[PDB]
């Protein structure tokens, strides 16, 4: 966690110069420690000896329901909070749907399969729904108003606000607990955008970094991190700690397999995409 | 007034090798002083290579010949060990 | 790109150095990598030498004093910075024999 | 506009004392008379060598401070690198 | 609506670099912003320093009825303004009279069930009709020769000369309001052109560009984008929102299949082609 | 191809002792040196703009590397040369 910069004063640090690199916005002696001299320099009444004293007395002191109950069951409950699940399977399997699902059952109490959390949905297709989300809301009896309300919604345009919402969404989850932050068509930007063979690198760099900014996150608010994938990258496999693969049974019908567990079983389970859900499959 | 440094680096590099041990900034200084050292001694042999080579490209190959051209003995094929697999591990 | 190189020494910015250091027209992507990681073993040899004679000099810091030690004391860190001053250093301690009493 | 007393004979602030601290830790334990003026010529010498340079590269960067970085680039060109000074 | 660029001038980019970047066929701040620093830079006469200085300073400035009504029910009420909608159908389905409908359906009043601005036909099948148009305007009362002042059109002979027109719409779609953009066969360029297997990536590119930047008009004016698609590409599942599936009932009354929506039902509705217009099926 | 010297050292060579040749052996000793001498002077050069955050090596930043890297008079009458051929080029 944090170490706040309050903690360098007690290194002789006078707390002037503190107050003064709280100014330049940096708030932990980790934020000031790894960072050079000059940042702290370029405080207006900072001099050098000051943050030669402030660097060197600085390093001194630096599970969610997916609401299908058989699915639930291969997952061994539901998602668990703090850590990436990837589901990869082709169009209209229901991962929109699945989403809007999540957004809801997030919400729902722990002991009903939630995280007791509000909910992030950074939408990149244009699918988003709050009438679905609303839908969700009813079937598990939850307040779609309320789930619109621990719902922050945005959508991103492409990479450069696809990463730039992260930035937005580590300070607000700081004021807010929430449970689930929802990516849905997160490769798709990164296929029109990076279009090109010789920036295969350069969109597993922006996805590197992607990945890296909600490893953080997610470690840092212990919330499901939910990203949706269509399989016509080898960084994800690293990445993913469950894929999913996800198929069409006709109807609203749709098959699941688990495709990587490093714990769990390669095992598949049906389910259902219902009006009010994403639930199991009942024939 | 921004000055850039490997001191972040270094100090997290030292907790890895002594996680109870500080170190002053003079020392840090001398730390400094070192990677700035041998950054200059392998890019300019390795730019060197390129050019007796015809080549417009330094790549880890140019690197690693230079690395074994600066770096005595044991320190060397260490030092080859750990670049390769650096290298391959990025390439992955 | 450091993350993705399982390194702690900063891969963009050795590449960004490698650049505008005027070595070559051109920079392949392993380059900045495999300088990084031989910059980050080789201070890594270092520290821990140097960590080993603060500890035998039952200090918890390093100083210059034992980086010093650490390099005079190791052969091949001896012949890689043969050449080179350490501030505040100091020498080894070495008296020729015939120097000492009968 | 308030200079300093010029200065002079300097090369004499080199005591003996200092010079046979210095040949201690380097391992002297007898020590002629005349090594002391011979060791302040050869400081001079040496000195003169590096500050030349270095005042150089004070003057081709069109400043009148010379720098610790001067002295440093003076000493790496001389075969003399020096660790702790850069920054 | 747009942000003419223009606007970007006052963030203290300098005008010359606005007109370099008027010349690029990037019209307002809303256009300049969401796209990256490339676009601007490859521009002759701007540096990476300008495009920095603009994308920053960019970031800080920035239902049409259908006419059947038994198809706005299936939509909920017609075309959402600012999105693509597909509808892929039969030849004599009546595709050409949709487009002739709409590009008057598009200037009703919004409370009428338009959009309340100027429409674009794009034409790559010479079936443009403004006596068709002018046949669809007495129906519902509009102006004939207010609904061809209303609509620029120009016939794109091949896929260079079809996402060159998009660069006039762009900066005509600036100075006018717009509700409809219509492209008619607009797959069939990339039929007649590209109608090679290895070049079955080519016509893919072209087609992802020119939906780029259809989206990015969308965006930008918050028009309805009508194209028509002829299925005897996977690429369009992700750009459609809504695809419909038409087919022919005989006489002049057609089927209508709802084949996509995220939010919407597959569900179906039959209409009719009537001299008047594209309107319900009166059986 | 493959490029020497050779030309010019003999050409100077004429100038300062018109009736004397060279061996092969002793014309490669030449080409090593002006070799060696021009790699010392432009990489101080180099060094120096870059240490000054310039990048372009002017006739300045030769001056500079050569008062380093020469001893005394050669310092003095190289950079005099320099100085002077500097001069009669420009116009």
């Amino acid at each position: 966690g944090p170490q706040p910069i309050s903690r360098l004063e007690q290194c002789g640090i006078n707390a002037n110069d503190v107050k003064k690199l709280e100014e330049a916005g940096f708030h932990t002696v980790e934020a000031v420690a790894y960072a050079p001299k000059k940042e702290l320099i370029n405080i207006k009444g900072i001099s050098e000896a000051k943050a030669d004293k402030i660097l060197a007395e600085a390093a001194k002191l630096v599970q969610i329901t997916t609401g299908s109950k058989e699915l639930d069951k291969l997952l061994q409950g539901g998602i668990e909070t703090g850590s990436i699940t990837e589901m990869f399977g082709e169009f209209r399997t229901g991962k929109t749907q699945i989403c809007h699902t999540l957004a809801v059952t997030c919400q729902l109490p722990i002991d009903r399969g939630g995280g007791e959390g509000k909910a992030m949905y950074i939408d990149t297709e244009g699918t988003f729904r709050p009438e679905r989300l609303l839908a969700v809301a009813e079937r598990y009896g939850l307040s779609g108003s309320d789930v619109l309300d621990n719902v922050a919604y945005a959508r991103a345009f492409n990479t450069d606000h696809q990463t730039q919402l992260l930035y937005q969404a580590s300070a607000m989850m700081v004021e807010s607990r929430y449970a689930l932050l929802i990516v849905d068509s997160a490769t798709a930007l990164y296929r029109t955008d990076y279009s090109g063979r010789g920036e295969l690198s350069a969109r597993q760099m922006h996805l590197a970094r992607f990945l890296r900014m909600l490893l953080r996150l997610a470690d840092e608010f212990g919330v499901a991190v939910v990203i949706t994938n269509q399989v016509v990258g080898n960084i994800i496999a690293h990445a993913s700690t469950t894929r999913l693969y996800l198929r069409k049974g006709r109807g609203e019908t749709r098959i699941c397999k688990i495709y990587d567990s490093p714990c769990l079983p390669e095992a598949e389970a049906m389910f259902a995409i219902n009006a009010d859900g994403v639930g199991d499959a009942k024939d | 007034s921004r000055k850039e440094s490997y001191s972040i680096y270094v100090y997290k590099v030292l907790k890895q090798v002594h996680p109870d041990t500080g170190i002053s900034s003079k020392a840090m200084g001398i730390m400094n002083s070192f990677v700035n050292d041998i950054f200059e001694r392998i890019a300019g042999e390795a730019s060197r290579l390129a050019h007796y080579n015809k080549r417009s490209t330094i790549t880890s190959r140019e690197i690693q010949t230079a690395v074994r051209l600066l770096l005595p003995g044991e320190l060397a094929k260490h030092a080859v060990s750990e670049g390769t697999k650096a290298v391959t591990k990025y390439t992955s | 790109r450091s993350s993705r190189a399982g390194l702690q020494f900063p891969v963009g910015r050795v590449h960004r150095l490698l650049r505008k250091g005027n070595y070559s027209e051109r920079v392949g992507a392993g380059a900045p990598v495999y300088l990084a990681a031989v910059l980050e073993y080789l201070t890594a040899e270092i520290l821990e030498l140097a960590g080993n004679a603060a500890r035998d000099n039952k200090k918890t810091r390093i100083i210059p004093r034992h980086l010093q030690l650490a390099i005079r004391n190791d052969e091949e860190l001896n012949k890689l910075l043969g050449r080179v001053t350490i501030a505040q250093g100091g020498v080894l301690p070495n008296i020729q024999a015939v120097l000492l009493p009968k | 506009k308030r200079h300093r007393k010029v200065l002079r004979d300097n090369i004499q602030g080199i005591t003996k004392p200092a010079i046979r601290r210095l040949a201690r830790r380097g391992g002297v334990k007898r020590i002629s008379g005349l090594i002391y003026e011979e060791t302040r010529g050869v400081l001079k010498v040496f000195l003169e060598n590096v500050i030349r340079d270095a005042v150089t590269y004070t003057e081709h960067a069109k400043r009148k401070t010379v720098t610790a970085m001067d002295v440093v680039y003076a000493l790496k060109r001389q075969g003399r690198t020096l660790y702790g000074f850069g920054g």
